[PDB]
């Protein structure tokens, strides 16, 4: 059982921000909600569907229809700024969401700029082989990063940082494609498929 | 015969699940049993007492039968429910209406035993039955009732805001007993064949 | 109150098991909850692990049902967790935390949650890192990959520190092996190229590294 | 055990009413009355012969029992369920007394009917039946057909002939035609005869009394 | 006097859910009265969906059984009706109505109805017109205005100048969710040859101007 | 259930139209009868077979015995030209009949021109076929057509217009015949059947 969460969310101070949650027959089970800060545990804010613990501000709220389940914060604030997960049960098994980030909008947005550079030829005498994909300059911290070789998808041998805040304010990530010498020369072309608030952003280098 | 200890009648007849005189358990989800001081009597003068399938569950093939259980009634640390009984709730985002009818083809007469769940609030009618309005219709050649659930929130017994209201009556042989619901309907599964 | 604490070693070397204890206050083990483990690894979703009743009967993610084992010590009002034949993937915070069934329905919600502990699982122990050019193809982009190190950090300058502008240094990434790597680029006007000289100057103190690398065309 | 009614009439409950709230479990009775002032008597309007020594007579009486005669599917000729009324309401669609059968004609045809019941039981029945009044002539073709028709009912110390009194008669719960009821005790070994081309009222139910 | 309106969404998407509400004034949901739903496609008849009463109680259509919910809101005296796995065949005007039992018999009478509201089902978005001509081999030559979204298409011919023997057909919803429609003129045979004619297409909702001429 | 209904009747003003209903053993059931206006909401004129609604003028009449139904206007007008419906219940069902469209006789009979197009030089170009039958210059505004390749009947791929009044006062209607290019040659003659009063009017394409 899987339950799909959108990554992340952006919402301007005081305005309300929506958090979706996506299952099978959702409607049927009971869900609750958890706020996680950078650093420290997670803290249920809705619990069956609707109702709030003792000490969470009533600007929280949730909601079950259908297949899709959804927390509400009106009146967002600051201190909102948060992962948020949740929750359901099915056969036997616990399930969290995969997770939405949401970010009161601080500062006006940024597009991420991107810088990928082949293997060295100094790396390739070491018998080794390594992409690396820099993503900088960016708000919201909130970033997808696709690898693509000769078009298609590529999982094995991808590693990602998570967004971090430079010196401006302004989030950074990095991403590597780890792969030998052989593989390297294999395919004809590779990319770095860079997605940031619906815009996607690539670059691309070829084995020479 | 049958002793019972801890347990009681409206209890064992239900099939509470810690139940297998003073009763410490009446009911696990609470609520009432109608006509409780008269079935005891009833259940008194009897030659033969025997338990009988008359609906099974898996018959339900419309409406889920084994998702709705509450923590009042506890089985090996996780929520279930009165065993007798059936506990309908919606499937997916709909409950078609119930339209069931069993007819007594025994010799003997039949102990039948139904309930209707009066839920917390209206939150809770529309996350079970999925239908907001609904009823819940008994039919025999001798009984008429129509039901219609009391929403409303009540002090917590057993960890429950809610109640449920069980009934009951006598099949007699050639006789039919139907029913009919959209919502609220506590369905039986169980009958008991009894000998005066 | 209740309040929940997580305690244990928090590193572990491969195909060897993670143990865990979670010590309950404000109340008692002999209750109608359950009680779980929840792991999260590092920038990742929170993954449940399993459950246990006061009685002993236990409830466990399929995936990790091969290698978990989840206990109770109802007189010392804790509950432990055993996780065998580790590897990389099982790096993570692991969360312990109380579990209340709902009035009705299966299922139920997570209160509260302990304050986590990291267990870090890796083989590996001190290296120097390899540090390799990033040459370039109106401004241009010039960095130096720093590649397979341990511990943190690693820290780059350019030019000795005469160059500072332009100049952004990106945060250490865990690959699978165990190992750190990072890089540092620097965004200079593409017309300074071949009339200028670009140093990197990586350093890792617990290896005694000190690379200069100048970045060519 | 005695059957004290609520709500509901003698006339009410023997026929069976739709609108009569009442809980009932146990089908075995001693005897059954009715309180001082019924709330609904008749859902179709219309009166009950000999009312007042019926309910007499359903006092003094040791066992009360309710048992089924004439079963409504042994009807094959005529309509035995489409036959209802508004003033006679189940779950907001239209219904009729549920121990009498209001038969219709079924397609164009509404054949004589000849039907027979003996008491082959150990205790007296009491056994109801009625006839409809229709409102206009336009209506006894709709629901029988037959234009000119007739109910008999012959017992060895009853003989009966009815035919229905068709008029236009003030509404009483929506209906402008009436109904008449009737009804007697059929002795052990005693058989009832019925015989009618329309405006037959039918007993599926009758009840043991002794 | 007893008024019933229906409201909701005018256009759904394949696979969605009609949702409509029929607002009652003047009467009382709580009667003994039923309340049902009624649609009827352009051009063809009335079809009856289902019904449902104050106490809970519905009836519907079996053939749409399968994907039709009809509730009751008594507090804010309104029904309403739920269609989930919509098709192009479901693309129907919406009638709300008052259903009252007989004195006698089953069924009823359906009075009164409200306004109706038209719901089309298309996965459409807005679309410029396709225009080709209809050339003739007295004689009929024309414009067909195809594949546009939505409604409506205004067609002249010579910039509003011919006007006789010009008739405009109403515009016909494909299976594809785009609307078509012609626009034709009859002319003698002996003018073709030494006459011109231009339709004259026009798309508001676009913004999309055609001109086409009509050859022999 | 099925209730059956004629097409449509013609009727001179003044004189007495009569519209029947047909279903099994349609005698038993209570039968109402519809009155629409284009554009318009039904109106009840006959209820429970014979009953008429206040505001519903005498002339207005109905019956019923056997199989069928019968709704009479005598003395008929301008204003009773409308579209008929009648309505019965059957099964836990309301079921309405086919509709029957009742013109009133005010301008003399005139017989339908059939115009055929094959798709033309552009649209096939554009991977598209269209077949527009056209249909003009009729009286009264009745028609049934069909759409027929190589004289097997066709439904998929057919749309058809109620018919709509021209200028001149005289009716007129249009039905299309999508196809793809394909479709299209696959066969060597398509065929649209109009039929108006009785009389059957077709024209025939062939792709060349
Ligand atoms: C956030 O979503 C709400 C939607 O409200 C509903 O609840 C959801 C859980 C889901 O079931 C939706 O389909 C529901 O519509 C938005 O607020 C609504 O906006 C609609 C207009 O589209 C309006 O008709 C409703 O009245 C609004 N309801 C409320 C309570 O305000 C809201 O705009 C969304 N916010 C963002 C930022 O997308």
């Amino acid at each position: 059982y899987e339950l799909t969460q959108p990554p992340s969310v952006s919402v301007s101070p005081g305005q309300t921000v929506n958090i979706t949650c996506s299952g099978d027959t959702l409607g049927d089970k009971y869900v609750c909600w958890y706020q996680q800060k950078p650093g420290q545990s997670p803290v249920l804010v809705i619990y069956q569907d609707t109702k709030r613990p003792s000490g969470i501000p009533e600007r929280f709220s949730g909601s079950n229809s259908g297949d899709t389940a959804t927390l509400t914060v009106s009146g967002t604030q600051a201190m909102d700024e948060a992962d948020y997960y949740c929750q359901a049960w099915d056969s036997s098994s616990f399930v969290f969401g995969t997770g939405t980030k949401v970010t009161v909008l601080g500062q006006p947005k940024a597009n991420p700029t991107v810088t990928l550079f082949p293997p060295s030829s100094e790396e390739l005498q070491a018998n080794k082989a390594t992409l690396v994909c820099l993503i900088s300059d960016f708000y919201p911290g909130a970033v997808t990063v696709a690898w693509k070789a000769d078009g298609s998808p590529v999982k094995a041998g991808v590693e990602t940082t998570k967004p971090s805040k430079q010196s401006n304010n302004k989030y950074a990530a990095s991403s590597y494609l780890s792969l030998t010498p052989e593989q390297w020369k294999s395919h004809r072309s590779y990319s770095c498929q860079v997605t940031h608030e619906g815009s996607t952003v690539e670059k691309t280098v070829a084995p020479t | 015969p049958l002793i019972l200890r801890d347990c009681s009648v409206a209890g064992w007849l239900l099939g509470n699940p810690m139940c297998d005189a003073n009763p410490v358990n009446d009911l696990c989800y609470p609520g009432d049993f109608n006509d409780y001081e008269e079935l005891k009597h009833l259940l008194s003068r009897i030659n033969h007492f025997e338990k009988i399938q008359i609906i099974p569950k898996s018959s339900w093939s419309s409406h889920e039968a084994s998702l709705g259980v509450s923590s009042a009634c506890p089985y090996q640390g996780k929520s279930s429910f009165f065993r007798n009984v059936v506990w309908l709730i919606k499937k997916n985002s709909t409950y078609p209406t119930i339209k069931r009818s069993y007819n007594n083809t025994n010799q003997e007469d039949l102990l039948v035993l139904w309930g209707i769940h009066h839920p917390n609030d209206a939150a809770e009618q529309t996350k079970l039955y999925q239908n907001p309005t609904t009823y819940i219709s008994v039919g025999t050649s001798t009984l008429n009732q129509r039901l219609v659930p009391r929403i409303a929130t009540r002090s917590k017994v057993n960890g429950q805001s809610g109640r449920m209201e069980f009934f009951w009556t006598i099949l007699k042989p050639n006789d039919a007993i139907n029913f009919e619901s959209n919502g609220n309907f506590i369905a039986p599964e169980y009958a008991y064949k009894i000998v005066k | 109150q209740v309040q929940l604490q997580e305690s244990g070693p928090g590193l572990v070397k491969p195909s060897g098991t993670v143990s865990l204890t979670c010590a309950v206050s404000g109340g008692s083990i002999s209750s109608s909850y359950w009680w779980s483990w929840v792991r999260q690894p590092p920038g990742k979703g929170l993954e449940w692990i399993g459950e246990i009743y006061h009685s002993g009967n236990t409830n466990y993610n399929p995936s990790l049902k091969s290698r978990v084992t989840i206990s109770v010590d109802k007189s010392k009002n804790l509950f432990s967790l055993k996780l065998s034949s580790v590897t990389a993937a099982d790096t993570a915070v692991y969360y312990c935390a109380r579990v209340a069934l709902f009035d009705i329905l299966t299922g139920g919600w997570f209160d509260p949650w302990g304050q986590g502990t990291l267990v870090t699982v890796s083989s590996a122990s001190t290296k120097g890192p390899s540090v390799f050019p990033l040459a370039p193809s109106g401004t241009a982009a010039l960095g130096c990959l720093v590649k397979d190190y341990f511990p943190e950090p690693v820290t780059v300058s350019w030019n000795s520190g005469a160059l500072t502008s332009g100049v952004h240094t990106f945060p250490a990434v865990l690959q699978s092996s165990g190992l750190y790597s990072l890089s540092s680029v620097v965004t200079v006007p593409s017309s300074s190229l071949g009339t200028q000289t670009y140093i990197c100057n990586v350093n890792h103190k617990p290896s005694n590294t000190k690379v200069d690398k100048r970045v060519e065309l």
